[PDB]
């Protein structure tokens, strides 16, 4: 029995960045209209955000992740149909799940993907029952994710990783 | 194809022979000795009463032609038999024996016994026997002797009462069972019980097109059992298969069409034979509550068997053993040949179906069509069940949606009932609710929007 | 361990496409026909209007989550809050106000409502009222505390979607042990218990009311190590 | 892979015998040398006995009861009788001849060769006298007919009455 | 209706296993087979009264 | 095809599976459990108290055991059972099918 | 013409030896449609065609003219040996049919379901 | 699939995985024969075989196949 017990964490002042899309890298949803990748990828993710609303598959596409390592925080900004928003994840909750457990968590036959969705690099909230998904076409910060406190040998469990999602 | 009584007497020696050695096929083992004993000794009584049936009627008439017997059979008709003590009715006693015997040959309650224990034969034997040889010939012979029973008193007590009871003991023991091969003959008891109300009914035509779906699509069904049972190694029950969609990917819908097809359900070829029996069942019998209620348990426990089979074989939880999925999961069998069947096995199932929807739909154009292009069955006895197919009325059009509705809420209590705990409860009840309210909205639309 | 490669005539991941529909794997190549082509080459979906028409008419990320700490609004201005239901609830409130369009829709269009009402009893009698209407009327929308009173507020899903709140003495507060009530009730358990927790049932023994949290439920450290409830 | 050995002749163990073959269950056992059986396999054995067994099966068949009756007063109230019966077309015929049957009383003519027997003088003999058996139901179905004629005789006078009356009213203008 | 016996695996079974008739027609087939077959025709026959 | 001539039964080896598979198998499941600390230790002459195994994980193992290998052991054998070796041993050589 | 709906195109009555010639089944035969049934028949002999051809032609393609005469006596028919004509009527309106009986022989013993309380 | 192949005795005449080499000669010699004797036995049966009237015939109750009583 595993209960969803909030810690009313809170941001430090200086963070890491861990991820940062080549496309999308701009700022706001205007940029990403004025620019040709950016509209074309928008495009290609509206089946995406067609499957997040009309399926009810939790899931949102990753861009610029930072990390707050004073208090082991993930700071996200998603693109969604609408716009940029921002989204807090606790390490505590965050888990790796393979691609076929992502495509099996829905039960609805999910849209043809496009090619920039990284499947390797897709993670699993445990709170929110949310998927992370990351872009192919994306920078990542070797000193960043080589910190301490996102080594495996300190968020391993094997309990909570293996056996946590059985999506059957 | 009998001509005469001694050639029918033969042939039911010769079939009863005939499963004893199919069922006793495992000689080597004991076991199946006693199954096969047990089919035997009741062979044997129905043809001691087959044998007494037919000296009676020799000792009346002073022949054995079928032809004539029927021609000739209500002359007697006022005749009595003086025994021991009684003045018996000839045509009671005479059809008394006679339904003895088909009854214990077409397994209803009380001499089905025999039945769930014959499943010990190889599944092409168990097939064959259950789908239209062994557990039909009650049903012919009530058919070739039409005739004779039209004229029972005991027929017309016994038929509706065994036939609905029976019914509605294969239909739920067969939805409770857990094992494929004795799941199917539980359907088949179920199926001969509807067959034994159906000639009660008395429209030959509707027994002989129950009985041409039954047979078809339970011989369809067995064989795919057959080899969902040989994939899993000799272990017939499903709580030991799961997941077996992708490695028999054939049987699956195979088995899919053929069980939608047995299984009465709506918009299916299997929905007209059940549909014809409710049309022709009578009314004036004494114990009509008993033989509805039965019937319709009977007719609704299709659906929880058909579900729990398909399901459980197929799309359920890995429930077998890690040797049978990594035996086969291996990548060095990956090639343009692997299949855990076999070639001729699919392309047999595939012709079987089609032949079959082929002659259903060419009996269901000969007798349900407005015109009627059958040929002539000689028998003189009209029992008005046409009527409702072809004018039915108010009342019986709207009695017919009681069935339909319960199908309706059993289907949907077996798909979105949950019995175990999942990620996916909410959004199941989730999905439920948009159901609902999809279904109500679109036959708004449909009924009054347009 | 694959030999296909060694045979002109074998089968390849070619042929193997067309199961993509019935088979999940990882796409390879975009076909003329998806959606995701379409809307990208179609230089319709381009324009403005239906790139505002996407950014304004659906769901907005206003409601969208933004972090793993919730504070709902305070129920008193002097309660704090301690457990709340984020899915359930919902799914619950959806389904009970199925009762103010389904069910007046439902007298003014079916030809025969008694025959409804007929087929609905039983169907609610027997899978359904188990199923979910008992768990619902146990079910906990959101429970506060308010320390002058030193009682706990309980919010629940009423007929037709109604929400109410229930005042309940902490000191008249009891868990009962899931082996109390598995045997008395066994079908809610068997059909509808799964989605509450089976092991953290409390009762109120005054007004002997049953108090059914969600799994998927988020709870308030500091509400749960406020001294009141422990 | 491996290399199995042959088939072991352990598959099929040889059975020993322990225990006095008892004169009292001569062909109580299927015997075997290798699998000897009882005759008959009881799997049911949490029952103790047949009587036990009874017991259980009617008290869960009680069940069954309640849900026959159940569906039974669901359709009854809820349905109406529907008409049944032989047609209306066609009662000369298998009705015609039962009854004809008794009428002609033809199995108990005098002998042909002039013998003093006929019939009433064998173990099988007629019985034109006689009035059980499959009469009752030959009379409910020839009594449902008529009733069946009846009914559209009536709606016949009905359908002529609202002519005559609709007839008159025109007629009275 | 919150508590339903017809779930429990007592119930289950005894459907499964057909209504016990199996069972119950075995056993006083075993009845009559023992009391008719050997202690009545060959003891009580052949013994005593041959 | 048999050649006319007379051909005896030919018991190449005990084992009717690979016994160093049998042997690798049912360490690694070994391992698997919780009360055991040191995989290395594992060896077939290693008597299951030393690698650790209690009498009560002992059943859990085998039975976990018979799932894995596809046959069911009975009590006897099982109680028999007095190092790696032996159950190895007795795997290997068993018919699956008896 | 206005013939009633027994009687054929040609108002010609087959004997025994022509029905035993065009063998009619004796489920057609009890009936009182053996004089429209038989030019069906007849037609269907000279003109035959696959079972998919009877079953997906509504109007029975060329032996049409023949098919209407037998569809009107077959409705005639089996409405009077159901009575669903009255049936139907007493459906409709129950009260209405009591106060004009159109059969006080069925409106004695009807009873409309309680369910189906329109 | 199948069980494990054992050896037979060869003194002992069984049919376990019988395979014969002539198979295709042996079964061109057991059709056709058999396929003969049937034919026989078809044409020699068909003598007491009965039909009934085709479409457009009719049976004269006076012509000599008709059925005919007893004369006493
Ligand atoms: C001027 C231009 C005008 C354009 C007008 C366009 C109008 C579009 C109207 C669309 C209406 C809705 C359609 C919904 C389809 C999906 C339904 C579904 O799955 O729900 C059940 C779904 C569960 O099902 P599921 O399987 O799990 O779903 C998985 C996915 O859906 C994945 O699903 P899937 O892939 O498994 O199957 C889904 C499939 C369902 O499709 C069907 O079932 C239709 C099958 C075809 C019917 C054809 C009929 C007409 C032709 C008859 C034959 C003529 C023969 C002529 C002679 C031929 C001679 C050879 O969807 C389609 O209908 C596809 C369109 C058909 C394309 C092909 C048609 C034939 C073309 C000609 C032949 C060539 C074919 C290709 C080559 C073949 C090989 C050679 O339940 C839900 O939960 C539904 C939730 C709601 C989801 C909504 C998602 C879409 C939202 C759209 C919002 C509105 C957007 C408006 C944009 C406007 C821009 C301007
Ligand atoms: C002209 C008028 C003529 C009228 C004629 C009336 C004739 C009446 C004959 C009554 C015969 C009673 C025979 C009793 C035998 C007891 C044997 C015994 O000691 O067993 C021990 C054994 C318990 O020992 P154990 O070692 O604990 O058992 C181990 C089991 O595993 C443990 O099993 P478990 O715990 O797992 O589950 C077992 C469960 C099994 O489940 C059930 O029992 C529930 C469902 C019961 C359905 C009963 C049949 C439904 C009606 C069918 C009617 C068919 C004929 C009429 C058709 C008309 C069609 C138009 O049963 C229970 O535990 C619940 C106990 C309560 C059962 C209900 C008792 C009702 C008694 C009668 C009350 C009558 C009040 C009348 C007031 C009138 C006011 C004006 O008993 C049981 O297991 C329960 C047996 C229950 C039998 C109830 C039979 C009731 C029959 C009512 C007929 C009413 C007809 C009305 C006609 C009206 C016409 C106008
Ligand atoms: C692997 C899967 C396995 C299978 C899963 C299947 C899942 C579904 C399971 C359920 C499906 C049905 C199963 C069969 C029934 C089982 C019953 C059972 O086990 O209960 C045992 C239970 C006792 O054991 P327990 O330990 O307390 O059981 C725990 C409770 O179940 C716990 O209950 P609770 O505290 O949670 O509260 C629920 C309560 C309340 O639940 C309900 O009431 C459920 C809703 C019932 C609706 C019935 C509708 C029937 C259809 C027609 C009417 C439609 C409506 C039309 C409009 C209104 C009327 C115009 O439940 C009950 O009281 C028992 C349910 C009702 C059983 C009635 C059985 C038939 C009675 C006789 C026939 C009546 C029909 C007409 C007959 C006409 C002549 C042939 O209760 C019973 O004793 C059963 C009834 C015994 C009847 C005895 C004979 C009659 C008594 C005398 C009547 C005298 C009348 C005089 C009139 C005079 C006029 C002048
Ligand atoms: C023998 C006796 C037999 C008796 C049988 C009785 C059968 C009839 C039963 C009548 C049930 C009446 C239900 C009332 C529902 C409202 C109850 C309530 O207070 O809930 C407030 C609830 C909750 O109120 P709230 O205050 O909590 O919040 C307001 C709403 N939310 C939650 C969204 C903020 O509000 C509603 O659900 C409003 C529903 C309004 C619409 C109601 C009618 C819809 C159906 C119209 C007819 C059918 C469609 C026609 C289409 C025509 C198209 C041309
Ligand atoms: C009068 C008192 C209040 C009665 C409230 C109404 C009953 C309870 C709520 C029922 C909601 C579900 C309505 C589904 C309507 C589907 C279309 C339809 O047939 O409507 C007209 C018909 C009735 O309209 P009608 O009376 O004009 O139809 C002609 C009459 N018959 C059909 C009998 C020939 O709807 C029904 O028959 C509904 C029966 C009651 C259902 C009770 C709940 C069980 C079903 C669970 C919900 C999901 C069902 C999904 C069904 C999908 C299709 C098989
Ligand atoms: C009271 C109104 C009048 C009608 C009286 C009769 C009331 C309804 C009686 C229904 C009995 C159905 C028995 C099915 C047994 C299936 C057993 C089986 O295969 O295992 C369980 C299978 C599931 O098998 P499974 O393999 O998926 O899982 C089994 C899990 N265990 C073993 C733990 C239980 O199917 C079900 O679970 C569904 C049956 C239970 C739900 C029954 C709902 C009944 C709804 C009645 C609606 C009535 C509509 C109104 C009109 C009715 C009259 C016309
Ligand atoms: C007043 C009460 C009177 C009661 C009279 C009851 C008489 C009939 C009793 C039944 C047995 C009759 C003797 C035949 C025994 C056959 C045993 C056998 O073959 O074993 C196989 C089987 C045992 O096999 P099994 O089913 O246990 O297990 C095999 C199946 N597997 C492999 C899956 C385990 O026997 C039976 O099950 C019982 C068979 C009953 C059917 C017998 C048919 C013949 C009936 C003859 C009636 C003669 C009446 C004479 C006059 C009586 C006057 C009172
Ligand atoms: C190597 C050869 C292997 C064997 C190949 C055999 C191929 C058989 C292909 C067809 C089989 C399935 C037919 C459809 C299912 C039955 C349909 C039905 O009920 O009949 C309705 C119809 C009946 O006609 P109807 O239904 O269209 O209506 C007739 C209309 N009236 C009445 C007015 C005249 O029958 C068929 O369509 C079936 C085909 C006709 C019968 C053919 C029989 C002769 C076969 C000749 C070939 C012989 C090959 C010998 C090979 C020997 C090898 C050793
Ligand atoms: C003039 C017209 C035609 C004349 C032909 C007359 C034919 C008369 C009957 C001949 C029967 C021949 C039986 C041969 C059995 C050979 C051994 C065998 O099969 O294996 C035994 C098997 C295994 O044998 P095995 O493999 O150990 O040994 C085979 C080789 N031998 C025997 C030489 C060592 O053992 C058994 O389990 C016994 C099975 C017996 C099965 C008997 C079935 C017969 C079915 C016939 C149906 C006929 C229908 C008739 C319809 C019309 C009726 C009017």
């Amino acid at each position: 029995n595993y209960y969803n017990i909030m810690r009313q964490v809170s941001l430090d002042s200086n963070p890491i960045v861990l991820y940062q899309s080549s496309t999308f890298t701009g700022n706001g949803l205007q940029e990403f209209y004025e620019n040709a990748d950016a509209l074309t990828k928008y495009l290609k993710l509206v089946p995406f955000f067609l499957e997040k609303n009309l399926y009810d598959h939790p899931k949102q596409f990753v861009i610029k992740m930072e990390f707050h390592p004073q208090n082991k925080v993930l700071s996200l900004d998603c693109l969604t149909h609408q716009g940029v928003l921002k989204k807090t994840v606790n390490l505590e909750n965050l888990i790796p799940v393979p691609y076929e457990d992502y495509v099996q968590f829905c039960r609805r036959k999910l849209f043809n993907a496009p090619l920039f969705l990284d499947t390797e690099m897709i993670y699993f909230n445990t709170f929110q029952n949310e998927f992370y998904v990351f872009d192919k076409n994306a920078k990542w910060n070797e000193e960043g994710i080589n910190h301490p406190e996102l080594d495996i040998s300190k968020l391993y469990n094997e309990k909570a990783w293996f056996d946590s999602l059985r999506i059957i | 194809s009998s001509g005469n009584f001694i050639v029918l007497f033969l042939g039911w020696e010769l079939i009863g022979l005939t499963s004893f050695f199919l069922i006793n096929f495992w000689s080597t083992r004991v076991g199946t000795l006693k199954a096969a004993f047990k089919a035997f000794s009741f062979n044997k009584l129905s043809d001691l009463f087959l044998f007494f049936a037919i000296l009676i009627i020799f000792s009346t008439t002073y022949n054995l032609d079928i032809l004539s017997f029927n021609n000739q059979i209500y002359l007697y008709e006022s005749y009595n038999i003086d025994m021991f003590y009684w003045s018996i009715n000839l045509i009671e006693i005479i059809s008394f024996f006679f339904i003895s015997c088909a009854f214990i040959k077409s397994a209803q309650f009380g001499a089905h016994i025999w039945l769930p224990d014959s499943m010990e034969a190889p599944v092409p034997a168990s097939a064959l026997i259950h789908s239209a040889t062994l557990v039909s010939a009650g049903i012919y012979l009530l058919l070739r002797l039409s005739p004779l029973f039209e004229l029972s008193k005991y027929a017309y007590f016994i038929l509706p009462l065994i036939g609905s009871v029976t019914a509605f003991y294969g239909g739920l023991v067969s939805a409770f069972q857990s094992d494929t091969k004795k799941t199917l003959a539980y359907s088949t008891i179920s199926h001969c019980g509807f067959l034994m109300v159906s000639y009660s009914t008395g429209v030959l035509e509707f027994v002989i097109l129950y009985l041409y779906v039954h047979g078809f699509f339970k011989a369809a069904t067995f064989l795919c059992v057959g080899n969902v049972n040989r994939f899993n190694r000799n272990i017939q029950d499903f709580k030991r298969m799961g997941g077996f969609y992708k490695y028999l990917p054939f049987e699956c819908l195979a088995s899919f069409v053929c069980m939608i097809n047995l299984s009465g359900l709506p918009l299916t070829l299997g929905f007209y034979i059940k549909h014809l029996l409710f049309i022709g069942l009578v009314e004036s019998y004494t114990l009509y509550p008993l033989i509805f209620s039965s019937l319709i348990l009977g007719a609704i426990a299709g659906v929880f068997y058909s579900y729990r089979l398909f399901y459980s074989i197929f799309f359920d939880t890995k429930k077998g053993k890690k040797a049978i999925y990594l035996q086969a999961s291996r990548i060095i069998l990956n090639s343009k040949f692997y299949s855990n069947t076999s070639l001729a096995s699919n392309l047999s199932i595939t012709f079987l179906v089609l032949i079959s929807y082929t002659v259903i739909l060419y009996l269901y154009c000969t007798t349900l069509n407005n015109y009627y292009s059958l040929s002539d069955l000689k028998s003189i006895y009209i029992n008005n069940a046409y009527s409702y197919f072809y004018k039915p009325d108010y009342n019986f059009l709207n009695a017919v949606s009681i069935l339909n509705w319960f199908v309706i809420i059993l289907l949907i209590s077996v798909i979105y009932l949950n019995w175990r705990w999942s990620y996916y409860y909410t959004k199941s009840i989730d999905s439920l609710s948009k159901f609902i309210l999809f279904s109500f909205f679109f036959f708004i639309f449909s009924k009054y929007i347009l | 361990g694959d030999i296909r490669h060694k045979f002109s005539n074998e089968i390849t991941d070619d042929d193997y496409d067309y199961q993509r529909a019935m088979h999940v794997k990882p796409p390879k190549e975009e076909s003329l026909f998806q959606l995701t082509n379409i809307l990208s080459s179609v230089p319709v979906f381009k324009t403005r209007f239906f790139l505002d028409f996407i950014a304004r008419n659906l769901d907005t990320n206003s409601a969208v989550s933004t972090s793993d700490f919730v504070a709902p609004p305070r129920v008193h201005e002097n309660s704090f809050f301690v457990y709340h239901s984020r899915e359930l609830g919902n799914v619950i409130r959806k389904y009970r106000s199925l009762e103010s369009i389904v069910l007046p829709g439902a007298l003014l269009t079916f030809t025969y409502p008694l025959f409804a009402a007929f087929v609905a009893i039983p169907s609610y009698y027997f899978m359904f009222n188990a199923k979910i209407y008992e768990m619902s009327r146990r079910f906990v929308v959101r429970m506060d505390v308010l320390p002058h009173l030193e009682m706990i507020s309980v919010q629940r899903i009423g007929a037709f979607g109604i929400l109410y709140t229930k005042l309940h003495r902490i000191q008249d507060l009891e868990y009962v042990p899931f082996d109390q009530v598995k045997e008395q009730e066994n079908y809610l358990w068997a059909i509808g218990g799964h989605g509450v927790d089976n092991q953290l049932i409390f009762k109120d023994r005054s007004t002997g009311e049953f108090f059914y949290f969600e799994r998927q439920g988020v709870w308030d450290a500091k509400g749960l190590n406020h001294p009141l409830l422990n | 892979g491996w290399d199995r050995p042959d088939v072991p002749l352990s598959f099929n163990p040889l059975y020993v015998h322990k225990r006095e073959l008892s004169i009292f269950d001569t062909n109580m056992w299927m015997y075997d040398q290798v699998y000897p059986e009882y005759v008959i396999s009881y799997n049911e054995i949490h029952l103790v006995d047949q009587w036990k067994g009874l017991k259980e099966s009617f008290s869960q068949s009680a069940y069954w009861w309640a849900m026959m009756a159940m569906v039974f007063g669901f359709y009854f109230i809820n349905t109406t009788p529907r008409q049944l019966g032989i047609d209306t077309n066609d009662l000369k015929g298998f009705l015609g001849e039962y009854y004809g049957q008794y009428k002609k009383r033809s199995g108990i003519r005098s002998n042909f060769l002039g013998l003093d027997v006929t019939g009433e003088n064998s173990i099988i003999q007629p019985n034109y006298d006689r009035k059980n058996g499959i009469r009752d139901v030959i009379d409910s179905l020839n009594a449902d007919a008529g009733k069946r004629k009846l009914i559209n005789l009536e709606a016949k006078n009905f359908i002529e009455r609202v002519e005559k009356e609709c007839e008159q009213r025109i007629l009275k203008k | 209706m919150l508590k339903n016996k017809l779930i429990k695996f007592k119930f289950f079974r005894f459907v499964q296993s057909g209504f016990y008739v199996d069972f119950i027609f075995k056993k006083f087939s075993e009845m009559f087979i023992r009391n008719i077959f050997i202690y009545s025709s060959i003891f009580f026959g052949e013994k005593f009264m041959i | 095809y048999a050649p006319q001539k007379v051909v005896l039964r030919n018991e190449k080896s005990g084992y009717y599976a690979n016994p160093d598979d049998v042997a690798r198998r049912l360490i690694r499941l070994i391992s698997l459990h919780d009360k055991v600390q040191n995989p290395s230790a594992i060896t077939l002459k290693s008597t299951w108290s030393e690698i650790g195994v209690d009498p009560l994980s002992y059943v859990e193992i085998m039975l976990e055991a018979e799932n894995e290998f596809y046959i069911e052991l009975a009590d006897e054998d099982l109680e028999r059972f007095r190092t790696v070796e032996d159950a190895v041993e007795f795997i290997a050589r068993n018919f699956f099918t008896n | 013409g206005h013939g009633a709906w027994n009687e054929n195109q040609q108002h010609y009555k087959y004997s025994k030896e022509e029905i035993e010639a065009y063998q009619v089944p004796m489920r057609i035969k009890a009936g009182p449609c053996v004089d429209t049934y038989i030019p069906l028949k007849k037609c269907f002999q000279e003109n035959p065609t696959s079972f998919a051809a009877k079953m997906l032609d509504g109007r029975k393609g060329k032996c049409a003219k023949e098919f209407k005469y037998y569809n009107t006596c077959l409705n005639h028919w089996q409405t009077y040996e159901n009575n669903s004509h009255v049936t139907n009527a007493y459906w409709a309106d129950t009260s209405k049919a009591n106060a004009d009986g159109i059969s006080n022989t069925y409106g004695g013993s009807f009873r409309k379901g309680l369910a189906w309380l329109n | 699939g199948g069980f494990q192949k054992y050896p037979i005795p060869r003194y002992l005449h069984v049919g376990q995985w019988i395979v014969n080499k002539n198979w295709k000669w042996n079964t061109f010699h057991m059709f056709f024969p058999t396929a003969i004797l049937c034919f026989m036995v078809w044409r020699n049966s068909m003598i007491s075989t009965a039909k009934p009237p085709n479409y457009g015939e009719y049976v004269d109750p006076q012509s000599p196949v008709a059925p005919k009583a007893i004369k006493y």
